[PDB]
């Protein structure tokens, strides 16, 4: 394993979310990541903004489904995403 | 490993050890069984049988042990099926799929697949059992007694033939077979074979339609299976001798088909006898079909296709011994009042139950059904909501509720229907590449009368030439060519004939009058000459002598039906050929499938040889392959699944070959 | 009389059972959980089914009712529990026999009698074995197999003395240093208990040796991890025999080929090591990650009953 | 004066409130207010064919006002409904051009024109004209492909939950954003 | 453009927009003229007498509110306005 020092930036292939696993938040539409609001290990309340994404000049605000702790944040600011890409994990 | 012929080849030295000789030998067999080396032919199967031989397990063996054992040499290739699958997925992932837009494997929603246990379905006694107990006549007598409207689902056939270019795979059907068995436990029949399915299954989907039939049969043992059967050629593409029609009906009935809807593309009764007699012999249900054209409401529309035309035609088909009279409204031309008036009249006319089939292309299908039901229709063809409407059949879901407050109810399970709709709503998504461009009701069908698909197919075709702008004239010419040909019934292939002329005439700028004047040098399309040759049967009105002359250009037209002119097919020759081509033993299904579609069948066997049984793959994987980091499961039996993970694809090497890094059943592999 | 077999376990032990059963020409069935979707034991069997699609990957293997649901829906007439899950569970065996499925192991009262710490001591007093106090102890346990036909034998002792806290580390078979007649008095005392309560199938009697005396500790009523070590010196296959006892076969019969009591002897010595993911840098704690490179050995003397580590 | 249709007057078990005589009382009340026309807005397309016949039949006996009926074809029974209402003497109906009709939209005017052939009452319009309009809008609709609805099939589950317009699509989009996409049956049920 | 799938400006089928001369339209006397002549009470009395089913076209409003997120613009409505005037000359109203 070798980390590629910023040459691809966005060309990072994210895993696909388990659609049956209620802990997995997948991307509903393809787009860009504008703002990452939460970190791995942070406690959040239901409906709290976790991510802000940009689809077609439109900003979507991805929220927490329930009360829980974030276990993995897949993306960073400016990252590109495809429908079904895993974005967040919570408990 | 690179194996070279320069040394004493030795792959593994296997040694076993136990307290007894018996156990040590059994461990050896087990070990050799666990051994799997692909790519080069080894010596394992010989070693296996050597240990397996009883003359060895006892001990007391000589140096002539090999010489004195005939059964030690055996022909067993061990067909590497998994590799073949890895190659297919490998190919489609890299190079794509026919008529599928090359893109990353799309995101799909989870299709929750509702299930009914097999032991519950085995307890059901539906119309299949009825036929087994009372015969074909007994079924018809029973249908006539029912006050409720019985239904026939078309989801497995005509629905996706209309909406999705017949592309719906066996896999998607098999997954809801056990639920469908339950939902339609009280239905008359499930149309699931015939039409373009036989041809499309073999050719486009590269899967065996007989296996679809046989696998649905097991899973749905309670409901009658229905198919569409064209009188001239059954399920084929040309003309065939009588013994070919007979062989196909024999085989289809054995395989599980119970109701054969027999139709003729020109309503010519003579061409329906051979199919009828074949079905009678098979002890199955023969539906005598009247195709619908014109408009019985408009007396200015035809001096031929009037109400008494259809009554005399019904009365005739009843005398022919058909168990059930079916009305096939192929272009969706049976207007609501016309339906009421027609079925109403035919009920007095004949004593057969009436089985009505229409398309919702005008958007008046449910109304037609509602009206027919008032007139006392016995059975109607419907589709699950998500696979219904427009060029498909009316929505069963819609109709169920539409009749609320009216005398006759639709005998079915709505909860079940809603459930099925949701299933198919998600599945349909897998087939978006094959979605028709028709997305709203078209009432111009009442002028041009283009059946089923045509209107879109003949729009692409009009564009594929230079007529894409002036499709207004095509629509008109189509209606004129119909009247030029003496007002004919328009279904396959009669529909292609009229279609082809409409294009041709518009293209070469032909009048009705100048098609005779210049006809001596015109060179008409092959389907047209064929029609005026009688190669698809006799039209009701016959042929204009002059037009026929001008088109045939000296050729003789057939007097009797096309089938009579044909040399009977020697099925032994067919067996002798197909056995040479393949490993060895060949079935009757193979034989008749070849006769109907020689080239298509041949190409199918070529794909089967290469990629194995493709029907088992799930549709998304079939069409798109796999994305990087994906794991795919392929069900074979209970707990007999192939687990395939795709890691990466390399860059193309010197020969343009890409190396695919797989993980199958835990074992790492490279394709 | 067994057609097909299910293994209620995972990993190395399952693979060992499938190999034994396939040698007896018996069809094999395997179960897995959410996190063992790609465990090796899933593939080495003829049939593989998911247990508890909703329940967690840890609890999934310890669900008595759901494992029976799989066995029933597959025509399974025999289940091998393996070790360290439902192997010492009493109500699993009761439930198995209730559904007409042979539990491969001792009978209902044997697990009941050796499950509790107190009852697995009341039996030893009733069969003349010591307990109450210890210094400089030598951990020795004897392997015992008995059929359903009243024939019970021993397969000598194991030297399980090399151990940390609540964990065995290195085993030795047979035991070193102990006088020829000391190990005799241990094995005889082991049979003393097991022949007394009519023990069936595979089992172990744990002793604690100090100076020159036996001391009963506990009974393991199944196959242990360190079972392989004994098979190599004795020659007899433990796991195989387990299945054969379930069919109702005699010990010294033509099917097991078990030698007589004075015919069973040890050949050479044997040593076992378990290859886990523990290390003194994290103080013997497991780690998560893909196994990038797996390098295995083999050859003479080296025995490999693998199951967990591979390609990555 | 508009009456929003809800419930199912065919089903005595459905509501004790939205009865045939609830609609009569409401219409008569709106008449005295001096509305020139009484209208029936069927926003969720719940007015079943027979129910339409019953409701318009009674309301024409109840009030002297012309009845202007407005339905959506989301159930798939819109045209049948309109036909039945016409049989009961409805004065005005809301239709759409074919290529802009069906499903969550109005029933097709083009289809209805021909549907009524052979029946006593005839739709006052220009078919040749409407076929042309339909062809036009079929092309214009192409420009608006990014805003197309999710719906492609009729939906009869509307008779249980009663969600109007596109809501059963929108609220599903909403359900996905809250992580209830795999549990939409629970949402539909709770809505009811 | 916001919420527009970012593809290059597509090739469309040309619609040859049917038109009716504004002179012909000026001679028409539908329900707008009726309102001017007999008023709202009168228009209602007239609808009672009519045996034919009268229609209201929702193409300009509810149809596209339902199917296209109410996005249909004025330019597309005004283009067939003259033709629509002729087609629906005997329709009750345009929504
Ligand atoms: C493209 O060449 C990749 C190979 C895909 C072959 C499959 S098999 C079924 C479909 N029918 C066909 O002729 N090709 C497709
Ligand atoms: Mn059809
Ligand atoms: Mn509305």
């Amino acid at each position: 394993y070798i980390k590629d020092e910023n040459v691809h930036t966005n060309a990072n292939v994210k895993p696909k979310a388990d659609k049956s696993n209620p802990s997995h938040i997948g991307a509903q539409m393809p787009g860009s990541v504008t703002e990452v609001k939460v970190s791995v290990g942070e406690t959040v309340k239901a409906n709290q903004p976790l991510l802000i994404t940009e689809a077609m000049k439109m900003e979507t605000t991805i929220q927490a489904p329930f009360d829980g702790v974030i276990k993995q944040v897949t993306v960073n600011n400016g990252d590109t995403i495809a429908t079904g890409d895993l974005l967040i994990e919570i408990e | 490993a690179e194996i070279s012929p320069y040394y004493d080849s030795l792959l593994v030295k296997l040694s076993t050890h136990a307290i007894s000789f018996k156990q040590a030998e059994e461990k050896m067999v087990r070990s050799l069984r666990e051994m799997r080396i692909r790519g080069v032919k080894t010596n394992i199967p010989f070693l296996i049988n050597v240990m397996k031989n009883k003359k060895f397990t006892s001990g007391d063996y000589t140096t002539k042990f090999i010489e004195e054992t005939p059964e030690l040499f055996d022909i067993q290739p061990s067909l590497d099926r998994g590799t073949k699958t890895l190659e297919y997925i490998g190919n489609v992932t890299i190079n794509g799929f026919p008529n599928v837009e090359k893109r990353p494997k799309p995101d799909y929603e989870l299709a929750s697949i509702p299930t009914v246990s097999s032991s519950k379905i085995a307890s059901f006694s539906g119309t299949k059992q009825l036929l087994d107990e009372v015969g074909p006549k007994g079924v018809a007598e029973w249908v006539k007694k029912q006050d409720d409207v019985l239904l026939t689902d078309t989801t497995f056939r005509d629905a996706h033939q209309s909406l999705l270019a017949t592309r719906v795979r066996t896999k998607d059907m098999i997954n809801i077979a056990s639920k469908t068995a339950d939902v339609f436990k009280d239905g008359f029949s499930l149309e699931m074979w015939g039409g373009t399915t036989f041809d499309v299954a073999y050719n486009f989907l590269k899967e065996n339609p007989w296996e679809r039939l046989e696998r649905l049969r097991k899973a749905i043992p309670n409901v009658l299976f229905q198919m569409l059967l064209r009188a001239s050629n059954a399920v084929g593409y040309k003309n065939y001798p009588d013994n070919v029609i007979h062989k196909f009906v024999q085989e289809s009935a054995k395989a599980g088909i119970d109701v054969f809807r027999i139709f003729d593309s020109l309503n010519w009764v003579d061409q329906m006898k051979v199919a009828n007699e074949a079905v009678q012999e098979a002890g199955k249900i023969s539906e005598g079909t009247i195709c619908y054209t014109g408009d019985i409401l408009n007396p200015e529309r035809s001096n031929i296709y009037t109400l008494e035309y259809y009554v005399k035609l019904a009365k005739e088909l009843e005398r022919e011994g058909f168990h059930i009279l079916a009305i096939k409204d192929m272009a969706g031309l049976l207007k609501p009042k016309a339906a009421y008036e027609l079925i109403g009249e035919l009920k007095s006319a004949v004593d057969l139950p009436i089985h009505l089939h229409t398309h919702d292309t005008s958007g008046n299908g449910l109304l037609t059904y509602k009206q027919a039901i008032d007139a006392g229709v016995d059975i109607i063809d419907t589709a699950v909501a998500s696979m219904s409407g427009l060029t498909s059949q009316p929505s069963a879901n819609s109709l169920y509720y539409a009749l609320n407050g009216f005398p006759r109810h639709l005998r079915t399970d709505i909860e079940g229907m809603e459930s099925l709709s949701h299933y198919w709503s998600t599945v349909r998504t897998y087939y978006s590449d094959f979605e028709s461009d028709i997305k709203s009701p078209n009432t111009e069908i009442y002028q041009h009368e283009m059946p089923g698909g045509q209107y879109s197919n003949l729009s692409q075709q009009a564009k594929s030439l230079g007529l894409g702008e002036r499709f207004d004239e095509v629509k008109d010419m189509y209606r004129r060519v119909n009247f030029l040909f003496g007002d004919i019934v328009k279904v396959t292939p009669s529909s292609k004939v009229v279609g082809d002329m409409a294009l041709y005439m518009v293209q070469n700028d032909l009048d009705e009058q100048s098609v005779i004047t210049d006809g001596y040098k015109l060179d008409f399309p092959e389907s047209v000459v064929s029609f005026f040759k009688g190669e698809i049967g006799q039209p009701v009105n016959g042929f204009n002598k002059d037009l026929q002359a001008v088109i045939l250009k000296g050729q003789e037209a057939l007097t009797a039906r096309p089938g009579e002119y044909l040399e009977p097919v020697d099925f032994e020759k067919v067996r002798e050929l197909l056995e040479e081509e393949q490993q060895g033993p060949v079935t009757e299904q193979d034989i008749i499938s070849y006769v109907l579609y020689p080239k298509v069948y041949e190409q199918y066997i070529q794909t089967r040889n290469q990629y194995g049984n493709l029907s088992l793959l799930d549709t998304p994987t079939f069409f798109f392959g796999m994305r990087n980091g994906e794991t795919v499961e392929i069900e074979i039996d209970k707990g007999k699944r192939l687990i395939i993970k795709l890691e990466t694809i390399s860059e193309p090497d010197e020969n343009g070959n890409r190396t695919i890094y797989y993980a199958m059943n835990g074992q790492a592999r490279r394709i | 009389q067994i057609k097909k077999l299910l293994v209620a376990n995972r990993g190395e032990i399952a693979i060992r059972i499938f190999r034994a059963a396939a040698e007896l020409d018996i069809s094999t069935v395997a179960i897995y959980s959410n996190e063992d979707k790609s465990s090796l034991h899933r593939y080495k069997a003829d049939e593989s089914y998911l247990v508890g699609s909703d329940l967690g990957p840890a609890e999934s293997y310890l669900n008595i009712e759901r494992i029976i649901d799989v066995a029933k829906q597959a025509n399974v007439d025999a289940i091998h529990p393996g070790y360290g899950f439902l192997s010492e569970n009493e109500q699993f065996a009761r439930r198995c026999a209730e559904e007409g499925i042979k539990f491969i192991g001792p009978h209902l009262e044997h697990l009941d009698m050796f499950g509790d710490k107190v009852k697995a001591r009341t039996t030893a007093i009733k069969a003349d074995l010591p307990v109450i106090p210890i210094d400089n102890p030598k951990h020795i346990e004897v392997q015992v197999i008995g059929d359903e036909h009243g024939n019970i034998v021993h397969l000598f002792e194991r030297d399980c003395s090399v151990q940390r806290r609540h964990q065995k580390v290195v085993e030795v078979a047979p035991s070193v240093g102990l006088s020829p007649t000391l190990r005799q008095r241990i094995c005889d005392a082991a049979i003393q208990l097991m022949e007394n309560i009519k023990y069936v199938n595979a089992g172990t009697v744990e002793f604690l040796v100090s100076g020159d005396e036996f001391f009963f500790i506990e009974v393991n009523p199944r196959v242990q991890v360190e079972h392989t070590i004994t098979e190599m010196v004795t020659g007899i296959d433990i796991v195989k025999t387990q299945i054969l006892v379930a069919a109702g076969a005699d010990l010294f019969g033509e099917e097991i080929n078990m030698p007589q009591q004075k015919d069973i002897t040890t050949l050479g010595y044997a040593i076992q090591c378990r290859i886990t993911t523990e290390d003194p840098l994290n103080d013997f704690m497991p780690d998560t990650g893909t196994i990038i490179a797996y390098r295995s050995s083999g050859g003479f003397g080296v025995r490999l009953d693998a199951g967990d580590g591979f390609q990555g």
